[PDB]
């Protein structure tokens, strides 16, 4: 019930820095966003939520709480 | 260990003020009873007041009645001084008229069956000879404190003006505690509540409504339970 | 301001107030606490107190422990305590993990533990840990009875005698200036020695007679706020 | 009490009380300097005689005296007009009908004085303690009774008015008939489209409606269509009416109008113009700053139900709370002196054949037998000895029953209204001028 | 003039003894008048049985040390009053405990005598050394809140007894704290939490019902004074 539910050590931890952490977190929300908006388009690239949803809800706190389960991966080009 | 049931004796000091004691509490208990006592019988206590008025030939409270040396905004203040009780659930209009020189005097408002005020010697304002006081008074019941803000519910009628209402009739509450004559190590405590009241109502039905606000929110505990 | 105020008082010895039930031996930290609700205990007091399973134990408890003929360990089992209740109540805002700590706790030492803190445990904890505090803080702070009164700021007695002496001091350097013997320029820089010296010996007087359980003293001491020269110009001289 | 504080604290003391706004009832200090009055009267503000006669007609709006000879002349008492930074400067009539006058004697009284004596604020109870962080780093407590009883509230008059001026393309018209507006929104506004008075107003509301004359519009298709299929008209004008400004409220009290047709000279253009004084009763809130006289200040935090409120032995809830962090660090000192002498002039005190040391001086003064509720002067640098307040403490007469609920220290038992415990030790309390 | 919203007690169970209630929307400035009033009652009026008086043969009250048993006489205090009892004799009641040879003398071991139940036969007493040798009586009394150890000459008549402090309430402690929440826009109404662990005796839920009863009866004392109404429901 708060910014800091997923918190902050574990976050870290998967990451290995915290730079990397909030632009990861940000592509991220950008994608899921982007999914909500094909309004039936249907197009294959973009990705929901992996985790169950609130009835409203921020992308950017679903993208947080998938980087916590660490199902998500993120690579440097 | 002793088993001992509380009970309340009543003994009356002034006509508006009275002392409650209970004597057989429990050690260390006497000044929370007190308290919370106090605290429902200060802040919700049925009662009436005036919630808006009405004067002839004035449009808002900052303008001036002719004739009367007391600005509307200082009859507004001086109104609010006054107090009433009213049974009507209903709101009751009251009737105030004067012409010729002397001094309005709350005993001057006509009241209505079964509305009736008890400090008929408050002041309002003072007349001339040229002048001429005519007004319409609105009274309510509630408790609490109510802002004129949310009093405010008519439009067009430009000449109505809210006033902020005090319905709460108590005045203040006092509670001591001291140790009781009966021979143990616990010392047990007897509380004693000094009541004080408006004239509106005695400070008897004032503590009886006070006692049964408390046991439906203290009977939520044990019925909700089991 | 009044964090470390409220702190201050819930963890001191006793003698700040008077201590009653001091030097007793309670079943449980409960049980100390229902005490205290009757009035016989007083929350700054020394008392014997048991403590739960998981709860460290003192840095230098480790080596000594109870009398038995089997080893024991101690740092998270049962254990008596030499301390105060209110020491037992601000170590419960702490976390659990958290070794005891059985010293009065100033300001100093509260912002060592924070940085200890912030060092060996994550930092949901320290943010956590810091609420405690403040709520714990602000109630004892009410209860503290810290105020301001006229008798409270008590000027020194001494003080009338010490600057009456320095005066005639004085005044011989004046007198001896009026003969010529002595430059202006001299005398004032000797006058203002003179007088600096007058200032220190006035705060000695009055950091003596004050005690330690009025309020003025109590919230510098404990490093709330203010200064021991702003404590000196309120009652003793200003000086120059 | 000038003298105990520091000089830095006294500057923002002084430069304070040039700030305090004027309330609806004003009342003077219970206890300050003699000086008070004579600044009052010499200022314009209230209004004093300048013949000795007999008053003959008390009224709201003017006052009719006749002097021996047999001239009168009539002062014609200013109501409720707006100031240069808005706060009103609303006259009261202290005398009553049939009084004599004294030349230089004062006839009605002004804003923020009282009785022809200077008078910034009120006097409230106030308690020095810390109370649960809410008058954290130097804000203020306050009890709910002082916006319930109307004890610090203040008129506020605004005054915004707008031009009806001759353009290239013709003139503005001040008029009802606004293009494109719902039936409701102009409601209050009377016949000429001039907001009504005594018509309570928000943000946004039309205050008196003005219309464009012309503007040279380029419709897109979509708009052109749309002209059609609602059977609208351009009208060709655009809205500029003046409208309520953003966060404000209030009740239109009165409106001025000139007309170029008149004989009233304008400025060249402005065909007509259209003045409106918006006047509102704003009540003391969070935010709000608030003072003493020693340079002491801070924000009100948070209004605190009465019941909830730290009580006395005898009920009485005290209306202001103040940190005592504040006062040594500060050092001023001046206020707690104030406060101890504050209390002593709200219940008043006994000296009779006492024959005490500290009374002698007092003795000559004639300042040894004083009543309840009585004002007490101490000049600014010959005020009272600390000597005088430590043994007037001593001696405050019993109120009620025969105690007296503050101790020689001056402070006093503090019920805990909200856990109504005791507080363990002694709170200094006592009657303190907040502006 | 009626409540907007009826409050509800509920209940959320952590532990078999240890419990936390919420109250639901409720009118403001009533959850300390409520909460304060409710911890005051359920640490103190609650009635319960414990130990009030110990006696171990053949040792005085200044003499510390008690030969055959390692631990001295403040943990065997200690230990004895955390003991908890069931009693309805509503008298003092004296319970006996005789025990030789090396080991752990506990709870289960004590025989009770008719009418007195303990509850928790798992906690360790004493340790034995050698030949046990531990012979030990102790007074049980059913009482209510909490009461000081106090000298009733019971050591003149026998050195070997001594007073104990006793805990006759069933509940341990009671921590109270109030929040505010925001109902039909308004967030001007508290929340109570109240905090309720208690010993082994009596489940938690059912204490507040014994606590809620008596602050019914003792506020429906004010009734008496006059019948009136006021909007519930």
């Amino acid at each position: 019930e708060g910014i800091i539910n997923p918190p902050i050590d574990e976050l870290l931890e998967a990451t290995d820095s915290k730079y990397s952490l909030v632009i990861y977190a940000a592509k991220r929300a950008r994608q899921i966003n982007a999914y909500y908006s094909q309004l039936g388009e249907g197009l294959l690239e973009y990705v929901g939520p992996l985790v169950d949803t609130h009835v409203h809800e921020k992308p950017l706190s679903i993208a947080l709480r998938e980087i916590n389960a660490g199902l998500l991966t993120s690579e440097a080009i | 260990l002793i088993a001992q049931r509380p009970s309340l004796t009543e003994e009356v000091v002034d006509e508006f003020r009275s002392r409650f004691v209970i004597e057989p509490l429990e050690p260390g208990f006497g000044y929370t009873l007190g308290n919370s006592l106090r605290r429902t019988l200060l802040s919700s206590i049925p009662g009436a007041a005036v919630t808006s008025i009405r004067i002839d030939g004035v449009l808002h409270e900052f303008t001036t009645v002719p004739g009367v040396k007391e600005d509307v905004t200082d009859l507004i203040l001086n109104i609010k001084q006054l107090v009433v009780s009213s049974e009507h659930d209903e709101p009751v209009v009251m009737y105030l008229r004067k012409q010729g020189p002397g001094l309005v005097t709350a005993a001057d408002i006509a009241p209505p069956a079964g509305v009736e005020v008890h400090n008929p010697d408050l002041v309002l304002a003072t007349l001339n000879g040229k002048g001429k006081l005519e007004m319409e008074l609105t009274v309510e019941r509630g408790r609490g404190y109510v802002s004129a803000v949310q009093n405010k519910q008519v439009g067009q009628e430009i000449g109505r003006i809210p006033v902020d209402s005090i319905y709460s009739p108590v005045l203040k509450v006092t509670y001591k505690v001291e140790a009781t004559r009966v021979e143990q190590r616990t010392d047990f405590d007897k509380l004693i509540v000094d009541v004080e009241t408006k004239q509106a109502m005695r400070p008897r039905d004032a503590m009886a409504s006070a006692g049964k606000t408390l046991v439906e929110l203290f009977g939520l505990a044990r019925e909700l339970n089991i | 301001q009044d964090m470390v105020l409220g702190l201050f008082f819930l963890t001191t010895d006793s003698e700040g107030r008077s201590p009653k039930g001091e030097g007793r031996a309670f079943g449980s930290s409960a049980e100390a606490i229902m005490a205290f609700d009757a009035g016989d205990l007083t929350l700054q007091a020394k008392i014997d107190i048991r403590f739960p399973v998981g709860t460290i134990p003192p840095r230098g408890f480790e080596p000594p422990a109870r009398e038995e003929g089997e080893p024991e360990w101690q740092q998270g089992d049962t254990f008596t305590l030499k301390t105060t209740l209110g020491r037992a109540l601000f170590n419960e805002l702490l976390p659990e993990d958290y070794p005891f700590v059985d010293y009065e706790v100033g300001k100093k030492q509260l912002s060592e533990i924070v940085n200890d803190l912030a060092e060996r445990y994550p930092k949901v904890i320290v943010a956590a840990t810091l609420d405690n505090l403040k709520a714990a803080g602000f109630f004892w702070a009410t209860r503290s009875g810290v105020t301001v009164a006229i008798s409270d700021i008590v000027v020194p007695d001494a003080k009338k005698e010490i600057v009456k002496g320095y005066e005639g001091q004085d005044e011989k350097v004046q007198k001896q200036y009026e003969r010529g013997l002595i430059t202006k320029e001299e005398r004032t820089q000797e006058l203002i020695a003179i007088w600096t010296k007058a200032t220190n010996e006035v705060a000695e007087a009055m950091n003596d007679n004050f005690p330690k359980t009025n309020p003025v003293s109590m919230m510098v001491n404990s490093g709330a706020r203010g200064n021991m020269m702003q404590m000196r110009q309120i009652a003793g001289m200003r000086g120059l | 009490f000038l003298e105990h504080d520091d000089a830095n604290r006294a500057l923002m003391g002084a430069n304070m009380m040039r700030q305090a706004v004027p309330l609806i009832k004003s009342e003077s200090p219970l206890v300050g300097t003699g000086m008070e009055y004579r600044s009052a009267a010499d200022a314009g503000d209230v209004v004093k005689a300048e013949k000795a006669g007999v008053v003959q007609e008390v009224s709201a709006d003017y006052i009719t005296t006749t002097n021996d000879d047999g001239t009168y002349i009539t002062y014609r008492l200013a109501k409720f007009s707006r100031s240069n930074q808005g706060t009103s400067v609303n006259q009261k009539v202290i005398v009553a009908e049939g009084d004599r006058i004294i030349e230089g004697q004062v006839l009605a009284d002004g804003p923020a004085t009282e009785n022809g004596e200077m008078a910034l604020g009120k006097n409230l109870l106030v308690a020095f303690m810390p109370w649960e962080g809410h008058n954290y780093e130097d804000a203020i407590i306050l009890s709910q009774r002082l916006v319930q009883d109307d004890v610090l509230s203040s008129i506020h008059i605004e005054e915004h008015e707008v031009d009806a001026r001759d353009t290239k393309l013709g003139p503005e018209e001040i008029t009802r008939d606004i293009p494109n507006v719902s039936e409701e929104v102009l409601a209050d506004l009377d016949e000429r489209g001039i907001i009504r008075i005594g018509a309570e107003v928000v943000a946004g509301d039309i205050l008196v409606g003005k219309v464009t004359p012309k503007g040279e519009t380029e419709l897109t298709p979509e708009e052109r269509l749309l002209r059609a299929i609602f059977g609208e008209k351009a009208r060709e004008v655009r809205d500029t009416s003046l409208k309520v400004p953003h966060g404000e409220i209030g009740k239109v009290i009165g409106v001025r109008v000139f007309d170029r047709e008149e004989g009233d000279e304008l400025p060249p253009g402005v065909n007509q113009l259209v003045r409106v004084y918006v006047a509102q009763k704003r009540k003391i809130t969070d935010g709000d700053k608030l003072a003493g006289r020693h340079g002491n200040k801070g924000v009100i935090s948070k209004i605190n139900p009465i019941e909830d409120m730290p009580f006395l032995e005898d009920g009485t809830p005290v209306d202001i709370i103040l940190n005592p962090l504040a006062v040594p660090s500060r050092m001023n000192p001046g206020q707690v002196l104030e406060i101890h002498l504050g209390w002593l002039a709200s219940r008043g005190w006994d000296v009779s054949g006492l024959a005490e040391e500290w009374a002698q001086r007092l003795q000559v003064i004639g300042a040894d037998k004083v009543e309840p509720g009585t004002n007490v002067a101490t000049p600014v640098f010959d005020g009272a000895r600390e000597d005088e307040l430590a043994g007037l403490l001593q001696h405050t007469i019993p109120n009620r029953d025969g105690e007296r609920m503050v101790l020689p220290s001056g402070k006093a038992r503090l019920f805990d209204g909200r856990s109504g415990e005791p507080f363990p030790e002694p709170i200094s309390v006592g009657y303190m001028y907040i502006l």
